């Protein structure tokens, strides 16, 4: 039904692949300094999510013992297992001893004001609170730290249960001006909890609610064969610019919610009155990442079936509607980050012309991670590019089409 | 030269180009010169 | 089943549309002197066969009692009705009282030769056989009547029934060097037959089978809920480039065949010996008209439903892998000629990044002529282009594909 | 563009090019255009 | 130039320009002239 | 391309687009690309 | 003083160079068959004037015994003597045994209404008047002949005398519109007389004077040390553009004289009232050649000297203005025609930046003509092009400059 | 003679004028402040020497009590009188109280290695020696100060006189590698000596002659009527690349003499050794300023008869063949300083199509600086540019050319 038959086998363009991640200290001995001091550790360097801009891909990376650099940025020598990562924007970053540094970086996510935004999520092998959560603002254009903001305590970790981990990031911006009023979106699954963040206050407000918690039926998640239990909440949260609507499923349920923003643009927030409106068990599988085009289509990843579902926002919600597009156990293991972009430069006139945006996904083997089971000899990590009219074409996610031109221009990165 | 016109234009020339005429001269510089002047009111460079 | 549920509504690009047929005959004064004297009629105009040619549109015209000129060019003029034809290459050809001109065009086909192969059918308001038919090769690039040849009356009808009407025709070419070797296949639904021509022999065979006969079962056709009833015999021939197969289907019957050209290429032409490979019944409605690309992908007109399917040919044949792609009432109402042409000029390095292959879709409402209901204050008309691969992709009938660039562009007309 | 504007760019582009300076290259492009158009209108095609 | 060369200049053209970084001017002119060369030879003009 | 060959084009191109005779495509496409080749040798960009 | 110092050993580029001529009949045997016949010879080939058309030089040759053609295009194939001619039109206009074709061509002209005017002499060996002289009108664009006018005997030749020779021909368009008023002067030296057609009027009026006679004193002329006799009247007429004023100087004699055109305007023609405006004796040789280009120069060639001078309109004519630009004994040994173009398109805006005018010199070695001692084994014929504005920089013919732009181009063919 | 007839009247372009010099201090408070204090007066700034860099023109001026900056460089802004200047490269080096600015910028000089070379006389009203002469070498890229050297005392002004004023600066580079091998020639004319300096060994030597003093009957100077006196040794040094000789004249004298650079290669400087190569007396007046380019055509400034004479290398040094190419009284008043440059960028085919050299030259009235009557309603100082190729054209001065090519390009700026 859900999974289409064209679809089976098909797979995506790979823009990058890493057997393992390596980091470029500089000379040889520089690196072999690093492994022998037990900083650097080709075993447990784990990639969180990816961004792009310009000539850039971020990559974030969970920061257990051996990792010399939570974020650091793809650069142009490559080493035998891949390309090399480099530190942002230096090493003076990198040091989170004294927490001065990002400790570790959980998400990203870049604005129309070009800015990038980073959360920290604190913890230290994903289970140890070292230090403060963060949001920080970095400048691409001149690279430096614009700004940097610390998460209250109380708002980030429930009161009753005492845990917290910040997952998912999301960021909007009614006015990208001289003065941005950007509402900061911090999806917690361990707390089950959702974080507003109003750049314009500077205030910190927690929400919480029966839909944000998980299902214990659904913790156990079976990937390429190999199954393991997780118990996580909300997580996976894509911003629909069209109608300002948040997404959201927990990672332990097929229920598939959403809320409007609208709602939070009053400063009272009028506790119990936030109204969510979604449908229950509307998959097969768990959800993992979504992420919302400008168009108005959906795409989030089945991680049960190991492929990549799209709706239509336009069309209604059900299971007659949603339909999968790429199918593969072994390029899409686990999807933990996907982005979507548009071509540059923009002209208006020549819009007509060309299918401007391009989605990134980013496919790491969680399974393998959780059993401690890597298999270094085989490529493990892999970025994929694919054009998004092309991928949704004569499909039930394809948008009332116009073919007005002589000539139409598919382009992707 | 209207945004609708140098549209046209192009349509016409992409047209002539994939129909495998004898494209002219004339015709081919006015495009380019509509897509330059246009580029360059686009900041592109 | 076989009807796609997308493919529902949707209509195609519209090059050119007449609400009724014009022609150029110079001065106003020039036009009221041709219609007093009954040589034109807008009431008695109706296409048969579309063509192009690197600026030229060449239409087929049934020779009726108010027909100017059976084969005319489109025109730059543009008349109210639509645009203004123009005799081709001049009015000498156009006078078939001598019969030295055409006295009726039935089906054009241009092979890489750069000629033109035009089938008269002889027949006048298609019942009436006036002259013998004639198969005409023209140079396209001076304008000239390179050959012409008679058909032979035994070869041209049965010998029992004594009736005959040409109907399809098509051109294969296994080399066309200085010395063009082309094996001409003609097509008679009413004579029930097949006739190969040699242009190296200078010989006609003609070629009857059980499979040529038509159905009284399907004899009855419904287009746009008015029905008509025709016993006509093997029709739409379209011959693949990749396999060499001929595929056929009578008009009055759903089954599909097809036979392998290699059995003729042996002079011997044994009878009873050519074996035809087809299936029965694999069609809900029955086929208008056919056409093979040169990547293997059958395209043919469903008349019941009004609507266009395809079937790729690496596929097995069933009605499983058959389904329809463009699906219209009005925009679609009787597929009577469809060409496959590519883009130019041909760069053997670019034909990666370009999908080179366009279809050209002509369309005239047979019901109608057929039962002389024509509301001439409406489009009649109409001829559409399409791109194949962006109109086959993500269905049954796309061919595997691989993005291996970074941009792809899709070209028609 | 008047062509006393026209011939005032020319004379400060190629003054820059002979220069050494680093040539701009909007000032270029559009140089390039008026000058296509100027010769688009003398039906040099 | 081979031909593989230039399908692997013109690709890495493309990506540089739809990615929006700053497209050098040497880059760009050599891919002009190589596309310029083959179509020289596939007899266009 | 011997740069000897290469003046000769340029000085026959010159003349007869000077001379006033119908200048070939094909040949003003080979001097144009020539010329891009040896500035592009020079660094010019 | 006139023959200035730089000008001394200076050359002009050679755009083409002969040891003798040769025509292209086409194979090898058919000139075999023109030499055996006698129609070819190449010892009894001489240019007489030269002119240029967007890609065509026009070569005139005096009608002797052993010449094909009187008038011939140069021709792209190249023979070891030198370029091979061809005959303009065809072989049809060569045949002067009829009389319809050109006897011989004596003198060219090109005016802006892309039109060919050629003299024809009639006379044959130079001495013997063989048919009536002709005046004819080609059309450069369909190579076809517009016009053909034949000379009045009377008017031709001196009543008392009794002998006549046209010698020069000028062109002079007052409007070159659809009606073309063109009047055009022949001044033949052998009757010492001037003839002025009006193209409109169809008339031919003789005029005659004592300037146009020759002087005994100055018969003998001295060129390249060889001594030649010879008794001619006016020749070499040059019409200034900016003046609208005729120079002349008779042939055996330095004086300069000019008339204006603006006394022919008048139809009453009074004789005797024409008034000639001359300097008697202001040059050491006399004159062969005579053009004055657009810009107000007048260039002329010293026979005696075997040099090049000029002189400007704007300055006083005295001894002391006239100057030499270009001096060389074997590259410039008898100047038979001088012929000023300019470069083309024609663009207004950018004539600032470009030096368009270019001059194309013709020399032949008359001396050695007139003593029957060629040396076929050197180059004995040459024609030179230069720019006008840097041949005469720097000097007393320059005219009054301003350098407003950073760059100028002069160009030369 | 000497004087040629058509140099008279004609003048150069003008690149740049000043009616008076105002200096760009920012704001205009800045400048009321700058007047208020002394700072800055438009009566007491005069033009020594004027470069060219890429953009930039380099303009030295005499330091006088009024003077802001000794070095300025050509601004954007353009104020009423001029356009404005602006101190290079920063205010830190105009202040020379504490003598580590530049206290007075005589002369500059660029080389290859994209080097600026300043010489310091060090003068305070060209009479009073307030600090150490020095020489400055500047990066033009970074805008560095590369190297300072203090010039000794003794080698400075002679030890008998006791008074010396450095005057001209010549730069001659063997060898621009890495280690550039420069030698540095400084004529002072009040110490009537010439200083070598070696970079490599960095030592100084000086010379004396008789022909460096001057001779008291060409004391007196008239320019434009207007005459004065002055008594200056050897200025005007003009090295010739092609000959490696360093051309010279005394102020108060018409002879010319010139001295070979290779006699200096040897480190032994034998005294009395060299030998001084010149003519006495070949000028009818004085010579200001000389520049040779690589062609082999040095330029001289005739201040008497203010014009510009040109002569060639290759040729004998006579008075026949010296000679004038500019004439113009008010133009050219006095010459200061002539640069020569060429076309950039340098490209080895296209030499061929380009005459790259142009020649800048600086006018200042002098004698109206002497007598202290300056008129600052008209324009004082001009700066003209020329090309040289056809400045010399067609005279005595130019070199034997060969027109090769269809078109040839002038360039100046
Ligand atoms: C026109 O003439 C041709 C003969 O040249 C006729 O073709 C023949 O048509 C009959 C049926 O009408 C065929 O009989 C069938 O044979 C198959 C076996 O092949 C058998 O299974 C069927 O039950 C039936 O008996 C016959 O084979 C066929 N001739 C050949 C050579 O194949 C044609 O029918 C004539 N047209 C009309 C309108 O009658
Ligand atoms: C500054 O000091 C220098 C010496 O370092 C002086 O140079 C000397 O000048 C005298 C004339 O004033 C020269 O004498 C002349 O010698 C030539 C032969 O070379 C002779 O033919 C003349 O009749 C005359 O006697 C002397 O040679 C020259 N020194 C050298 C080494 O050449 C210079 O004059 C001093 N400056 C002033 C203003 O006095
Ligand atoms: C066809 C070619 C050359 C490829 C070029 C002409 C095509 C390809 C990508 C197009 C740009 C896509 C994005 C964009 C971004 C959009 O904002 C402007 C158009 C532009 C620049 C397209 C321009 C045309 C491009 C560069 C050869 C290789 C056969
Ligand atoms: C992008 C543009 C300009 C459109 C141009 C650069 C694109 C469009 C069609 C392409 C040709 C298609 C066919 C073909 C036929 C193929 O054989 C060669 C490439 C060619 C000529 C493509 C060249 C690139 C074309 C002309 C603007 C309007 C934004
Ligand atoms: C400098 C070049 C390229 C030479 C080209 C750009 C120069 C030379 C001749 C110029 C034309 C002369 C006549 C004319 C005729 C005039 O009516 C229009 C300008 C034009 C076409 C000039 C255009 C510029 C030309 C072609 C390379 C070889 C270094
Ligand atoms: C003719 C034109 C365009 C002017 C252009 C084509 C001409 C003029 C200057 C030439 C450069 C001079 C210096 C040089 C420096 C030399 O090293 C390379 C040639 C170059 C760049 C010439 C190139 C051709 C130029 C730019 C229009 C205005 C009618
Ligand atoms: C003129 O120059 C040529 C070429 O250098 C030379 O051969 C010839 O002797 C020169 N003429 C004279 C009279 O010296």
């Amino acid at each position: 039904n859900i999974l289409r038959g064209e679809s089976l086998n098909k797979s995506l363009p790979i823009l990058h692949e890493w057997k393992f991640f390596d980091y470029d200290f500089g000379s040889d001995e520089r690196r072999q300094d690093a492994i022998l001091s037990g900083e650097y550790d080709y075993k447990n360097n784990y990639p969180s999510d990816i961004d792009q801009w310009h000539d850039k891909i971020f990559v974030t990376m969970l920061r257990y013992n051996g990792v010399p650099s939570s974020l650091n940025v793809i650069s142009k020598k490559v080493g035998d297992g891949g390309p090399l990562l480099q530190p942002y924007p230096d090493w003076s970053f990198a040091k989170y001893d004294d927490c001065s540094g990002i400790v570790s970086a959980s998400k990203l996510a870049i604005d129309k004001c070009d800015r990038l935004w980073v959360l920290d999520s604190g913890l230290v092998n994903n289970t140890q609170p070292m230090c403060s959560p963060k949001l920080l603002t970095f400048d691409l254009t001149t690279s430096q730290l614009l700004k940097q903001v610390e998460i209250p305590h109380d708002v980030a970790v429930n009161a009753t249960t005492g845990k917290g981990r910040l997952s998912s990031l999301a960021v909007q911006s009614l006015d990208c001006n001289t003065n941005s009023d950007t509402m900061v979106y911090i999806a917690d699954e361990k707390g089950e909890g959702l974080i507003v963040y109003h750049n314009s206050d500077d205030s910190f407000h927690r929400l919480t609610s029966n839909t944000f918690d998980y299902d214990p039926k659904f913790t156990k998640m079976t990937i390429d064969g190999e199954s393991y239990t997780a118990q996580d909440g909300i997580s996976g949260m894509a911003l629909s610019p069209m109608t300002n609507n948040l997404y959201y499923s927990p990672v332990a349920s097929t229920s598939l919610y959403y809320v409007n923003t609208e709602q939070f643009r009053t400063s009272d927030y009028q506790q119990n009155d936030i109204h969510y409106e979604g449908v229950q068990n509307i998959l097969d599988t768990q959800s993992s990442a979504k992420v919302v085009s400008k168009s108005g289509v959906l795409f989030f990843g089945l991680v049960g079936d190991s492929a990549l579902g799209c709706w239509n926002e336009h069309r209604t919600l059900e299971r007659h509607n949603i339909r999968t597009v790429a199918q593969s156990d072994e390029t899409l293991q686990m999807i933990a980050s996907m982005k979507i972009k548009e071509a540059l430069p923009h002209v208006p006139i020549f819009d007509r012309y060309i299918n401007r945006e391009y989605i990134l996904v980013l496919s790491n083997k969680m399974q393998k991670m959780v059993n401690n089971d890597f298999n270094f000899d085989d490529v493990n990590f892999r970025i994929m590019n694919a054009n998004v009219n092309e991928l949704i074409l004569n499909t039930r996610c394809e948008n009332p089409d116009n073919d007005r031109t002589p000539f139409k221009i598919s382009i992707h990165l | 030269e209207s945004n609708v016109d140098v549209v046209s234009q192009i349509n016409s020339l992409v047209s002539s180009i994939v129909s495998g005429a004898n494209v002219s001269a004339v015709l081919l510089a006015q495009t380019l010169v509509n897509i330059l002047q246009i580029l360059i009111d686009a900041n592109v460079f």
